[PDB]
RNA sequence: CUUGGAUUUACUGAAGACUAACUACUGCGAAAGCAUUUACCAAGGACGUUUUCAUUAAUCAAGAACGAAAGUUAGGGGAUCGAAGAUGAUCAGAUACCGUCGUAGUCUUAACCAUAAACUAUGCCGACUAGGGAUCGGUUGUUGUUCUUUUAUUGACGCAAUCGGCACCUUACGAGAAAUCAAAGUCUUUGGGUUCUGGGGGGAGUAUGGUCGCAAGGCUGAAACUUAAAGGAAUUGACGGAAG
């Protein structure tokens, strides 16, 4: 009778420079009227796209990013950096019998007053002579390298800025600076940061939300 | 290229949904459940029920302009059971044999990190 | 009599162990008398891994598995064929079958 | 009767004989 | 084993046990001439050290404890005595 | 010798108002007759004046406090975080 | 550990314990130490440390009150301040 | 007489002539006689302070706020009562607070609180016992005491 | 319950619980019990020790501390499940099982209560008696191993010894009515020390007196009378809305 897909109008998404592909994709919302626009209707939506969809290689396939819009110029939504978070099917992969698990977390808050939280998680590896079952670390090596995780994870967030943390999120630098850090503690396996959460946004600068998109 | 929608099934085990959104899932595309294609309430759940709906959302999909979709399945989850029902895979396949185009897949059950108490007692449901 | 060594659970050396909800009825069971199985299954059914790959935008994608925990009591165990009781002797056989 | 349940039922008998002489101290 | 020599075991097989299980109980911790690089003279040291030991006029560190023998610093032989 | 079994301060009231109200009063009674260390001089001389009014003999200090007792749980929870509010600020 | 310090010196050195008494020991310059109690008035806390400027003395701040100080110092009794006189068989003054 | 919470006699100098000014403040558990007190925008944390809601941090336990800004305090004023801050809204300059009564409120971040909770808490945990204690209570409040019921006129 | 938009979907917020996966024939504690991070506080076993005291010890009527869950009192909290209650089914009837709600309760702070198949249904201390591979903690000697860093006083792993612990497998000399047992052995070839408990089945952990408790109850605790078995472990059969 109504059809209320003849009153929508479709916009392109378009993520921020610090990925390789930016046409996200489309999304669509009611034609802008004279009572509501669409632009702040749409403005603040959410969407969760693949990192392998964004840069291509299937070696990202495991995290998804958050990309949040701000910004709409005609057609196009301008977003940025959300979240990261890993698959859940990636996740339950990882955790496993006979190995010991070690999470840490820490709140801290980027060279522009990004407030985030990070998740580390890493699990003890099995040496490739050994021929025990297990492979436990005692406790107080598992808080020694909670320690250096929550150290690590607070020095390269809080010494750079969103963009500048996107493009280390990208590589896995934290990941493999953990990794080098703990080897004199106990040898570590799946090293990874497996969840960024975003608590709080500063004010918005239009100005610099433009520099991130092309 | 393709148009992506996100196709978010739920699976219990009464009933199956089979609803597609956008990627931001905040404007509904179609959602046909198994109850709307059987008379009886037993068989809801059904893998036949399921497809019928994914066949019917695919059309509907087909004519908004969507061309491909993402999936989302989840079983019931909280502190219910985490095993997908049976139409889960009857509408997977459905929507893949129906024309459209199938991106990534995930199960995305909500899972506790330990949870408030379930229902049925110390003792269990005693069937 | 005494049925089994063990009493039927896997308690030596602690005084209690919480209990966890079995999955088919919700009973309380104590984690280490519940009968637990790790089951990986490959998301989409053996029938439909061609029309899915036929389907699929990508080439060459990595199916995704699904991975649970399942917690039984011994009532639903034994009801749904997860265990069977067993002869006098061979109960005492505790490696995994083939 | 289930051991158990006889328990309960001298609890109740026995809980009324400290009623019915508590008539009479 | 129904015949054995109960009064004079193997030195091997004695030596395998633990300290109060032999014929005599006796001590495996010894005490130890330790030479540090800095100075020329000699510091007597027990194996099993509860206590940084210290010295003369050179008076560097020369063993900290541990669970079982002490450790010696870096840079310091020892000659059992 | 042990002069009563149980009614202590509440002795008092004899017989009248109820076992359960005069064990009730008992608590607070003697919480509210008893002498407090002094957190300024240190001696053992802070007594009530009147509601929330506890005064020291020795150093003639007086310092709001609870109805019955000097000090209260949700007044103490306060203090607590005040004080680790700035060591966790400094650091 | 300065508990135990001040203990020994307690044993086998010399003190005056008290307000007064610390207050003299300033002014003929045989303090060697002044420990203030942590519930020490103020303006008793800042005559004591301006006396140990004039002097040139060292003053450390016990953290626990003048009930528990006086333990410290085996004494039955309060004590909110003393001062060290001759340290005997210990490192307290070398130590603070 | 007739409060339950005692009150502090607090004296500041006056900004503009020679002449000491007398407050009188209803006293949060813990002021003492001789503390100072520090009341304004730039006041330190502290118990017994005055601070403008809008200056205290999330969860801070505060008492006899202002309603409105300058009413010279309204809110949680009985003994053992306080108000909870709860949020802050900095674009519409807007603090929320929970009151006594378990109602939520939006007063403005200019409006003023004291830090701590109002002394005296825990009256009412001790019985009466007796209608001349009631008698007594009243004495110094007003006439409301005892009451007739209605169904036995 | 839903065209007054249910269910479903995305974003955001608020509350109480709880601490998944890792998680084990693994750890700790007197037992009850104990599982997110970090900091602080005081304890502890084992190990190491050519340190110290020198019999200070074992077990214990009386007497004390702690003691799951439920339950009690007073404040606070009350998401979730949920005794009572309400209600839909089923049924010959079900005030039951199954479905939907839901009070107390579930949580916490001050006090109580003192009980569980509180179980290893197995008192505590001490000595001795047989083979085996694993494992947790400490210590001691030693690499075709991975890794700092290229190597030490890196770390992990690997190989041996040892003390302590949670256990397990085989045997059966021995024990036992047997089931089974590394103690439940060293017991008619009957004696290492010591505490507690039982004496056919019921009546009955009842009555009464005392005592503790706010109460619910806990502890102590008979007799009249009644009765030929009750009971344990195993065997063959039969039966099973058990399995193959
Ligand atoms: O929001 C909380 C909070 C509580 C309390 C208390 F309940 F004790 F009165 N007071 C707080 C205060 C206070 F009022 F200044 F004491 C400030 C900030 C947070 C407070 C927490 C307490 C731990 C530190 C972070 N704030
Ligand atoms: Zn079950
Ligand atoms: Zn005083």
């Amino acid at each position: 009778v109504v059809d209320p897909f003849t009153r929508k109008d479709w916009f392109d998404i378009k993520a921020p420079t610090t990925f390789e592909n930016r046409n996200v994709g489309k999304t669509l919302i009611n034609r802008s009227t004279g009572l509501k626009n669409a632009a702040d209707g749409l403005k603040g939506r959410v969407f969760e796209v693949c990192l392998a969809d964004l840069q291509g290689s299937e070696d990202h396939s495991y995290r998804k990013i958050k990309l949040r819009v701000d910004e709409v110029q005609g057609k196009n939504l301008l977003t940025n950096f959300h979240g990261l978070d890993f698959t859940s099917d990636k996740l339950r992969s990882l955790v496993r019998k006979w190995q010991s698990l070690v999470e840490a977390n820490v709140t801290v808050k980027t060279s522009d007053d990004y407030v985030l939280r990070v998740f580390a998680i890493a699990f003890t590896k099995r040496q490739p002579n050994q021929i025990k079952k297990t492979t436990y670390a005692q406790s107080s090596k598992l808080r020694e390298v909670r320690k250096k995780m929550i150290e690590i994870m607070q020095r390269e967030v809080s010494n750079c800025t969103l963009a500048q943390l996107t493009s280390k999120l990208i590589p896995e630098v934290i990941g493999r600076e953990i990794e080098k850090s703990t080897q004199t503690i106990f040898p570590l396996q799946n090293v990874h940061i497996r969840k960024v959460k975003l608590l709080k946004q500063p004010k918005f600068d239009l100005g610099s939300l433009l520099a991130l998109h092309g | 290229s393709q148009v992506f929608g996100v196709a978010r099934i739920f699976a219990s085990f009464n009933d199956t949904f089979v609803h597609v959104t956008d990627l931001s899932g905040k404007e509904t595309i179609a959602r046909v459940t198994g109850g709307m294609k059987v008379k009886a309430d037993r068989d809801e759940s059904s893998p036949y029920a399921a497809m019928l709906a994914a066949q019917d959302v695919a059309a509907k999909c087909k004519e908004v302009g969507i061309t491909a979709v993402h999936i989302k399945l989840r079983a019931t989850g909280g502190t219910k059971t985490k095993t997908p029902g049976p139409g889960g895979q009857s509408a997977l396949r459905a929507l893949a044999r129906s024309g459209l185009r199938i991106g990534r897949i995930e199960d995305v059950t909500p899972v506790p990190s330990x949870s408030t108490r379930r229902k049925g007692g110390r003792r269990g449901r005693r069937l | 009599p005494k049925k089994r060594a063990s009493n039927g659970r896997n308690k030596k050396g602690r005084g209690h162990v919480k209990p966890v909800r079995c999955l088919n009825c919700a009973r309380c069971v104590p984690k280490d008398k519940a009968i637990k199985r790790v089951t990986i299954r490959n998301m989409v059914e053996a029938a439909a891994v061609r029309d899915l790959s036929e389907a699929s935008v990508y080439a060459e994608y990595a199916l995704p598995k699904l991975y649970n925990k399942l917690h039984y009591c011994v009532s639903c165990a034994i009801h749904a064929r997860i265990v069977r009781v067993r002869s006098r002797t061979d109960r005492k056989i505790r490696t995994p079958p083939q | 009767m289930r051991d158990k349940w006889r328990k309960k039922r001298v609890r109740r008998l026995k809980r009324k004989r400290r009623k019915v002489r508590a008539r009479s101290k | 084993v129904l015949v054995q020599d109960l009064l004079h075991p193997s030195p091997a097989t004695e030596a395998k046990q633990h300290k109060l299980k032999t014929l005599v109980q006796q001590p495996r911790s010894f005490f130890m001439d330790v030479k540090c690089q800095g100075c020329l003279n000699i510091t007597t040291v027990f194996s099993h050290a509860q206590t940084a030991v210290t010295c003369d006029s050179c008076s560097t560190v020369l063993c900290t404890p541990t669970g079982g023998k002490a450790k010696l610093t870096e840079g310091c032989s020892f000659r059992r005595k | 010798t042990k002069r009563t079994k149980k009614v202590g301060i509440t002795g008092k009231f004899g017989v009248r108002y109820g076992s359960s109200l005069r064990r009730q009063t008992k608590k607070l009674e003697v919480q509210q007759h008893a002498k407090y260390d002094c957190s300024f001089c240190g001696k053992r001389t802070v007594q009530r004046g009147a509601t929330g009014i506890w005064n020291c003999k020795s150093c003639k200090k007086t310092v709001a406090g609870g109805a019955y007792t000097v000090s209260t749980a949700a007044a103490a929870t306060v203090r607590s975080t005040i004080r680790r509010l700035r060591e966790l600020a400094e650091a | 550990n300065i508990n135990s310090k001040l203990a020994l010196t307690i044993k086998s050195g010399k003190y005056t314990l008290g307000y007064k008494s610390v207050v003299k020991s300033l002014r003929t310059g045989k303090a060697k130490l002044v420990i203030i109690a942590a519930n020490t008035p103020v303006l008793r806390k800042s005559e004591l440390e301006y006396y140990a400027m004039l002097s040139k003395t060292p003053v450390y701040y016990f953290q626990g009150g003048n009930n528990e100080l006086g333990t410290v110092c085996g004494k039955l009794f309060r004590v909110g301040t003393l001062s060290i006189l001759d340290a005997g068989d210990s490192d307290i003054l070398s130590s603070i | 007489p007739g409060r339950g919470a005692p009150l502090a006699k607090v004296a500041f100098r006056d900004p503009y002539k020679y002449k000491l000014r007398e407050e009188t403040f209803i006293a949060n558990e813990g002021v003492y006689t001789g503390q100072f007190i520090y009341a304004g925008k730039k006041a330190s944390l502290n118990v017994g302070n005055i601070l403008p809601l809008g200056a205290c941090p999330e969860g801070t336990i505060v008492s006899n706020v202002e309603e409105k800004v300058g009413d010279r305090g309204a809110l949680g004023r009985t003994s053992g009562n306080y108000v909870i801050i709860i949020g802050h809204n900095p674009d519409e300059n807007k603090t929320r607070v929970k009151l006594p009564s378990g109602a939520k409120k939006i007063i403005s971040s200019d409006a003023r609180g004291v830090i701590g909770v109002v002394a005296g808490g825990g009256r009412i945990d001790k019985p009466l016992l007796k209608a001349g204690r009631a008698f007594h209570k009243y004495k110094v409040k007003r006439n409301s005491w005892p009451k007739t019921r209605g169904v036995a006129m």
